[PDB]
Parts: structure tokens; C-alpha cells; sequence
């Protein structure tokens, strides 16, 4: 209950960056997990969506020529390199990782990255039961 | 900078869901029928405390608690716990007779 | 008396506030305690948007 | 069969089967490299036919160009299975080399006698499945740049280390060029139709409870109006 | 629920 | 700069009943409309103009006056605008005989004139009709006047054609902040405008034509949601 | 000056109500297919009994023939049926506000193929064959209303319209059924709201986006 928003973003990205080079298992045990957290910290949802890059229909081309210099002039400021989860500034970048997790090739991992498009209707997931899921098990469940 | 912990949404008891964020005396007086100072009885013979909402009060002593609701026989349970034909004849009789009266 | 808006709203922080003081002496300003450190100091007769 | 759909009774579990022997198997041979770099060749046309996604083939990628050119500070990252193999400062690079040339099972029975030929063709074979399958997925994929950064800092050290070969400077261009055409905006995932007012519909227009009712409704009022008569007359 | 399709019928 | 609420799931607004007297909404009264029931002899039945004209003259009322298929299709358009489905306006038909009728933005109406006589029939004798699932009445008779059963801060105007134009959205967007809009509509066939004169504030028009009173509430609810940013 | 087919030039709005339910039958005389009015009628014919709605058909044409643009006179409307019969419509043309009369005049013009009024000088309802784009002008913006298009701003959208290129619309006036009908002719569709819409107010709401375009 004592944890920054910046240690949740932090952890967060370090993990969506391991799903972009991770095997499929590891995928299951993990989405349910990032789900978990940014149900208990709400305020990662900044950077699940920056709404500021929405645009509305009912506003003026100023803002339009504003938000397009805005996008335009956008840059990635995460850090990987740095140890420090309070200074590396994860806490202003999406998650592309778990968009590509979206378009996955396997149906039940794209299921479960639905999960994430969809809006957030329930709260806990129970991890020990995403847990257990190798190779051999999910063949044996795919065969039977 | 870690604290830990030592939550479950609404239960189904007997044919009969039951909430949780409510304390346990009125989750046993929303299980159907029975009444409150048989909860207080219940809730007091399990020795919880009667303070607490039904998100707390682990499966263990769930469990123990849906023993003894249910099988109240084996914990000196006291008693006082549980919980037209005529019509057309006399319609047809008395129209009748009156009727007859009404006639002379 | 006024409960349906905030007199006057406290922003420029980061992230988490959870402690704040108010100064015996000076009774117009405010001490609040954010969770990336950086405790800020606050006048109410100014703006308020920024810290002191 | 036909690949390219969703749900494949036989195929998926194949996908899935070659997915296994394309990540827990261990390096050790030019024999197993060469057996995964068919099994990536079988797997890019698979994804020709279905277009999705491998993040197994962008890691495979990543270890195969990490076990080739170990010969350590640059990349720690990979924990790769082979240190030996090692191609040194001898490559010919000449275009009439070996190709990819596909021939399965005489390639595999002599590739324990190993030149440094089919070393480079199987390299260069590795080479051209990763630019055709950058060009078809991950260019429209949409975390390509942190997808293919650990690629890219692969190739700037191939480049910097040897500067004789061209096919990995073109990819480094078309690379280059896909950074440089893509706009990279942030995420907006979470945004919904927001839902109407509930709606409803009106309501317009037993026997024995009906009889009963109307039976009682008879004896009232002839009871009633006997009563009365009955005290006219007395009057 | 319901979006422009009448009603229903006894 | 500005963090997200906490919840971002989509749920759906409050519907807007005459006990609430806060919330900023649009109300449209249907006025002078034509709702009579007559009983034929065996069966009470509403009076159409087209179909039974020997026993309305019998009556001897105006075949041009006894008219409810314009107060059914101004329904039709304003219960089916995207301002109801918003839930911001409510509707309350004032009949020319001087029942007040409260129509919640939840009901959904039938739309075959038969149905809609029944259902007509129905709610203006048993005084109520209830939903299907049955925990709220959709159709309630209410008392005079609108004055006692309206908001409190409001703005009560007509739509005659001999005022001046206006612009719908900058007499919406002009309103202040909390200052709700009722709109009282003529729903007779063809008349006088000056029967809310001791209701209203002021009459405002939209066009330099004369309109149907569908297209009149339409025109309207499309500068409301205009200006409401819908 | 009345607008029709035969000018192709001005700029002008045109509205196209897809698969509307205009079909009639012989009982011993006419009848519309009205929904309600009978059922085992439908059930004998086999055809599904929630898609004949002349009701609706109805109310978007009094709905658009009252629109101040109809009056203005700058748009004209076309219904192409769900038997495949085009129906043409001028802007000069009081349509009755009663579902009987309308049952009536429908069924007369489907067994008179041609409507022409007492005063006879021009027709008003003329039974004419699809294709469309014979009778549609030269410059025209041809857009469907669907729900799963991108919402637009219709000003915006009349704004960004060319100086005398026509615009078209096509809504779709079945119950329940896909808005692929005129993909061969429409370049692009668009949405008008977050929630689901309905005929009237559709063509309504188009219409109050182009008065106020156009500065009626």
C-alpha cells in the first residue's frame, strides 16, 4: 500500500518489454498480472491511454493544429537503461508492446489481449489459476 | 517501502446468494428465514467478531459456520431457532327461498 | 458552508499526495507532502496552481 | 490445409509444436542452426499466407546473429548456448557463393563437416527470411521500433566490426526509412461508445379465481337486493 | 437493449 | 497535468424524472394536443380525424382539430432523438382538454398508430402504464400545472412563427449555466399561438416557412445537441 | 425553379432510402403489407413478418418533406425498394400525414406506374428503373449512413464539400439487416452519433446539418 504510480509504470514497462521477446506461456502468467496492477493503481491508465492525443469533433483548428504540432513534435522518453524505477520516467509511455501482444498470433493470447481492449468490468483474476500453463499442458488441452 | 495483509464478492449459501459488504449478523438475516438473535447465537458460538463484514472471516471458519447453520442438532441448538362449493349452495338455497317468499 | 466546490484548488504536484501541514504561525500557508518527495510550500492569498 | 485463418484444428497445434522447437532447443550444432533456420524459412511462409506475429522469431533472430558473431559487453542479455562458433575476419562475401539452397536431408547429413561457406549461406539464408518478414509484419506491426531495436544495434555492430558486407547495410536503410516514415504516437486503447439511457415497454390490452369472484359479486347484490324488498314489504 | 424495432406481441 | 478518474467504464446517466429539480435538462410540452376517448355502442376507443367523421360531427367538434398523429410522430422524432439517448430531455403532453401527462426518456413507443391508440386508450383511463418488467411507471397522468411539476430555474419560451429568427444554438449556448430550457410546441393541426401566454417568457421562431411540429422539436434538439457538444 | 432529374448541374442534395418496404398484394381488392394488420398473411407468403414497414418509410418522408431545405428547395428523393423498383419524388409534394392515405397513394402508384396531380402540369411520383446514377447528377458525393463507420461533424463535412459538387445520401429503412446495400455505388460511409440512430432522425439530423451549412 506504500508504492509510487512511477514503481507500478516502471515494473510495468520492464514487463511489457519481456513480452515483446517472450515465450507464450510466459505471456499467460503475465497480462492477467499487468491487468492486476492497473487495477489497484488506477492511475496507470495515462499511460495504458493518453487521452490529450484524442481528438474531438466539436473543437476548434486551433486545437486540431495544436495537437498536430504536439504529435509531430512527441518523443519516447523512457529509459531502459536506468536502475533506478523512482527516475526511470516510465510513467509517460504506452504500452506498443502490449498492442502487438494484441495482434499475437495465438487465440487464446488474443483473448486475453481483448481483455485489456475491452473496458475494465471485473478486478481480480486469481494468478494461481493462469499460473500453471506449459507446453505439454496446453497440447494435451488443445488435443482433448 | 513493503506492508502486507493478513476479499471475496456476494456468497451463495443454500440456494441463496448473500452480500458482503454488510456485517454477518444481517448476511444471516438476508439467508432466508431465519432470524437475528439466532445469527448473534451463530456468530458468537463460532467466537468471531460481530464487527466484521462478510469480505472478512477466512474459509476455515466459513466453513465451520456453514456446518453448524447446518447441522444444528449436533451444537444444542434450541427450538425456538428454526422456522366456493359451500359458497354456491348457500347462494342458490337462499336465492331460492327468498325467491319463493318474493313469488307469495 | 460552501461544500459543493473547492474554494480554492491545490495543484502542481507529481505523484500521490498523502501528508500535508498546515503552519502554526502563518495561516494562509501550506506545507504538503507529496509521495516523489519534494515537499511543497503553498500561499493561499496567490495563485495556489503553483507551490511557492 | 489452409493456414490463414483463425482457429486450425491440426495447424494450431502444429504452430504451436514448431513453436516449442523453435525456442527450448539448445545450439550446439550447425545441424540444429540449420534445422531452425528452415524451420523459420517454413514459419515466414506460414505468416505470408496468415500475416500475424512471432515475438519466438524475433528472439530466434536475436540469438542466432548473437551465436554467430560471439567470437560480450554489448549484448549480456541473450544467454546464448555457444560460445566457439565464431565467424572471424575471413569471410569471401562473393554474390556467386552458396545460396539458401534448400536440400534438406543431404544438407543435414553433411553439415557436422562445416566450411565456413555454408556457415555464410546459412547466414545469409537467416538474412533474407529477416528482411522479408521485417517487410511484410513488422513494419505494420506498431512497437516496431523497440521490436527491431535489439536487431538494429546487432546490425550497426556487424557493421562496424567487419563494414564488407551490404545486405545487412540495406536492411540498416530500410530500416532507417521505416523509422523515419512512422509517426510513433502513444497509445489510445481505452476509449468507448458511451452507452445510451435504458429503455422499456408498456403493457396494454385464472379461471377458477375469476368464478369465484364473480359468484361472490352475484351474492352480494341479489342478497342485498332481497334484503330490500323483503323490507318494503314489511313496511 | 432495445434500438429501433417496434415492440413485441401477445 | 490533469490525471483520469479512476473509473472509465461506460454506465449509463440517470434518468430524469419530475422529482428531480436540480440537473440541467430540455423539456418539451406537446400543447393543445388531441387525445379525446369516446365509448362506441360496446368498446372506448380514441378519436382519429380520417376514419369516424359522421359520429365526430355527431359530436360536432373540427375534423381538421382531432388530430393525435402529429403528437405521434413528434414522439416518435423527439423519444428517438440522441438527446434522449444522452438523457437530457423529458416530454410532458399538455391535451387541449387539460390533463397533464408525463412521459419519462425511458419508454420505448410503438409505432403503428393502432398500437398507439390502444395504448392512448389505456394510460388516459387507468391513469398509469407500467413496463413490462413492471417496477416504474413510464406514462403517469400528473395535475396542473407544469409550473408546479417543472424545475425550478428555467426558461419557458413558445415556438410561434411571427417571432423573430433565432439561432437555436446561440440561444442555448446564451442560456446560463444551470438555467434549464422548455420548449412549448403547438401540436394542433392548424391554429392560433397564444394559448401558454400566461406560461411562457418569451416567442422565439426558427424559420422564416412555417414547419411541422416534428420538424420544429427536431430543429431544435439538433441545436441542443449541437451546442451540448453530442 | 423545381429541381429533378434532368438538371445535373446545381449544387443539390439527394436522399436514397435503401430496401424501403413498399410491396403490395390482391386480397377482392389491394393491400399494402402492413406489419400489423396481418400476420398469417405473411406467414402463408413466407416472407419474415418484421420487415415490412411502410410506417417508417412514411415518417422519413414527412420528416424530409417537411425539412425548410425541402422547402428552400435543394434536394430531391429517391426510394429504391426492396423489389428493386425506383421510385422518384420532386420537392413539390404534399404527401399525406395519415398511414391509410399514404397505404392508398402507394398502392395506386404501384398499379398506375405514374402519379400526376389534378393540376396535371408535372408529375409527382414517378416509377422509374435502377439503375440510379442514370437520374443522379454528374458531381456527386455519394456517403451511407452506417453505425460502424467513423462519426463526423456535418458541417464539417458540408464545409469540406466541394463548391457544386452534389452530395448524396443513402439510409437504409429495413429493421434489421447489414448496410452493405449500395457499396457498388457509395464512395464512403460515416456515422452520426455514439448511439444507434434511426431513419427520421437520421435524414432529420442531415438535414439540420445542411440547413445550417447552407445558411437557410
Amino acid at each position: 500500500t506504500h508504492l509510487s504510480a512511477h514503481l507500478v509504470a516502471s515494473f510495468i514497462k520492464k514487463l511489457a518489454r519481456l513480452t515483446l521477446e517472450s515465450p507464450p506461456s510466459a505471456i499467460v502468467t503475465v497480462i492477467p498480472f499487468i491487468y492486476n496492477l492497473i487495477r489497484k493503481h488506477p492511475n496507470c491508465m495515462i499511460m495504458l491511454h493518453n487521452p490529450a492525443f484524442i481528438s474531438n469533433p466539436f473543437q476548434t483548428p486551433d486545437q486540431v493544429a495544436n495537437l498536430k504540432t504536439l504529435k509531430e513534435n512527441y518523443v519516447d522518453p523512457f529509459d531502459v537503461h536506468e536502475s533506478d524505477p523512482e527516475l526511470t520516467h516510465a510513467l509517460d509511455s504506452s504500452l506498443w508492446e502490449l498492442a502487438s501482444l494484441m495482434e499475437h498470433y495465438h487465440p487464446n493470447v488474443a483473448t486475453l489481449a481483448k481483455i485489456f481492449a475491452q473496458p475494465f468490468k471485473k478486478l481480480s483474476y486469481n494468478m494461481e489459476d493462469f499460473l500453471d500453463w506449459n507446453y505439454d499442458s496446453l497440447l494435451n488441452a488443445e488435443s482433448s | 517501502s513493503l506492508v502486507v495483509q493478513e476479499f471475496q464478492h456476494i456468497l451463495r449459501l443454500l440456494n441463496t446468494n448473500v452480500d458482503g459488504n454488510i456485517k454477518i449478523v444481517y448476511a444471516l438475516t438476508t439467508i432466508k428465514g431465519v432470524g437475528r438473535r439466532y445469527s448473534n447465537l451463530v456468530c458468537k458460538k463460532a467466537d468471531v467478531d460481530l464487527h466484521k463484514r462478510a469480505g472478512e472471516l477466512t474459509q476455515e471458519e466459513l466453513e465451520r459456520i456453514v456446518q453448524i447453520m447446518q447441522n444444528p442438532t449436533h451444537y444444542k441448538i434450541p427450538a425456538w431457532f428454526l422456522n366456493h362449493t359451500l359458497a354456491n349452495n348457500v347462494e342458490s338455497k337462499l336465492r331460492d327461498d327468498l325467491e319463493r317468499l318474493k313469488k307469495i | 458552508s460552501n461544500a459543493y466546490e473547492p474554494q480554492l484548488e491545490l495543484t502542481g504536484a507529481t505523484d500521490y499526495v498523502r501528508t500535508l501541514s498546515f503552519i502554526p504561525a502563518a495561516p494562509h500557508l501550506v506545507a504538503t507532502g507529496s509521495y516523489d518527495g519534494l515537499i511543497r510550500l503553498y500561499d493561499t492569498r496567490s495563485s495556489g496552481s503553483t507551490p511557492i | 490445409f489452409s493456414t490463414s485463418d483463425q482457429y486450425h484444428l491440426v495447424i494450431t497445434p502444429a504452430l504451436i509444436l514448431m513453436s516449442q522447437f523453435l525456442e527450448q532447443i539448445k545450439f550446439n550444432s550447425l545441424k540444429r542452426i540449420a534445422f531452425g533456420a528452415v524451420l523459420v524459412r517454413i514459419v515466414s511462409q506460414y505468416q505470408r499466407i496468415s500475416k500475424r506475429y512471432i515475438p519466438e522469431v524475433v528472439y530466434f533472430f536475436q540469438k542466432i546473429l548473437l551465436t554467430f558473431i560471439v567470437e560480450p559487453l554489448d549484448f549480456e542479455n541473450i544467454r546464448l548456448d555457444s560460445y566457439e562458433l565464431g565467424l572471424p575476419l575471413d569471410v569471401d562475401f562473393t554474390k556467386k557463393r552458396s545460396t539458401i539452397i534448400p536440400l534438406h536431408t543431404l544438407s543435414t547429413m553433411d553439415t557436422e563437416a562445416h566450411p565456413v561457406d555454408q556457415c555464410v549461406s546459412v547466414l545469409l539464408n537467416v538474412m533474407e527470411s529477416l528482411d522479408a518478414t521485417i517487410s511484410t509484419v513488422w513494419k505494420s506491426l506498431p512497437a516496431f521500433n523497440e521490436i527491431i531495436l535489439p536487431i538494429q544495434q546487432l546490425l550497426s555492430a556487424y557493421t562496424s566490426k567487419y563494414s564488407d558486407f551490404e545486405k545487412p547495410r540495406n536492411i540498416l536503410n530500410k530500416v532507417e526509412k521505416l523509422t523515419k516514415f512512422t509517426e510513433h504516437i502513444p497509445l489510445a486503447l481505452q476509449n468507448h461508445k458511451p452507452v445510451s439511457i435504458p429503455t422499456h415497454a408498456p403493457k396494454y390490452e385464472d379461471r377458477t379465481r375469476s368464478e369465484i369472484n364473480k359468484m361472490k359479486a352475484q351474492l352480494k347484490k341479489e342478497r342485498k337486493f332481497t334484503m330490500k324488498e323483503i323490507r318494503k314489504d314489511a313496511k | 437493449t432495445d434500438r429501433f424495432k417496434g415492440d413485441d406481441d401477445i | 497535468q490533469k490525471a483520469l478518474p479512476a473509473s472509465l467504464v461506460p454506465q449509463a446517466p440517470p434518468v430524469l424524472t419530475s422529482k428531480d429539480k436540480i440537473t440541467k435538462r430540455m423539456i418539451v410540452v406537446l400543447a393543445m394536443a388531441s387525445l379525446e376517448t369516446h365509448k362506441i355502442s360496446d368498446k372506448y376507443v380514441l378519436l382519429n380525424c380520417d376514419d369516424h367523421q359522421g359520429l365526430l360531427k355527431k359530436m360536432g367538434r373540427d375534423i381538421s382539430e382531432a388530430r393525435p398523429d402529429i403528437t405521434h410522430q413528434c414522439l416518435l422524432t423527439l423519444l428517438d432523438s440522441p438527446i434522449n439517448k444522452a438523457g437530457k430531455l423529458q416530454v410532458y403532453i399538455q391535451t387541449s382538454r387539460g390533463i397533464l401527462i408525463e412521459v419519462n426518456p425511458t419508454v420505448r413507443i410503438p409505432r403503428t398508430f393502432k398500437r398507439f391508440s390502444g395504448l392512448m386508450v389505456q394510460l388516459l383511463h387507468k391513469l398509469s402504464i407500467r413496463s413490462v418488467n413492471s417496477e416504474e411507471k413510464l406514462l403517469k397522468v400528473i395535475k396542473n400545472p407544469i409550473t408546479d411539476h417543472l424545475p425550478t430555474k428555467c426558461r419557458k419560451v413558445t415556438l410561434s412563427f411571427d417571432a423573430p429568427v433565432i439561432r437555436v444554438q446561440d440561444y442555448i449556448e446564451k442560456l446560463d449555466d444551470d438555467e434549464s430550457i422548455c420548449v412549448f410546441v403547438g401540436a394542433m393541426a392548424r391554429g392560433k399561438d397564444n394559448f401558454a401566454d400566461e406560461y411562457v417568457d418569451e416567442k422565439v421562431g426558427l424559420s422564416n416557412y412555417p414547419l411541422s411540429a416534428s420538424v420544429a422539436c427536431s430543429k431544435f434538439c439538433h441545436g441542443a445537441e449541437d451546442a451540448w457538444n453530442i
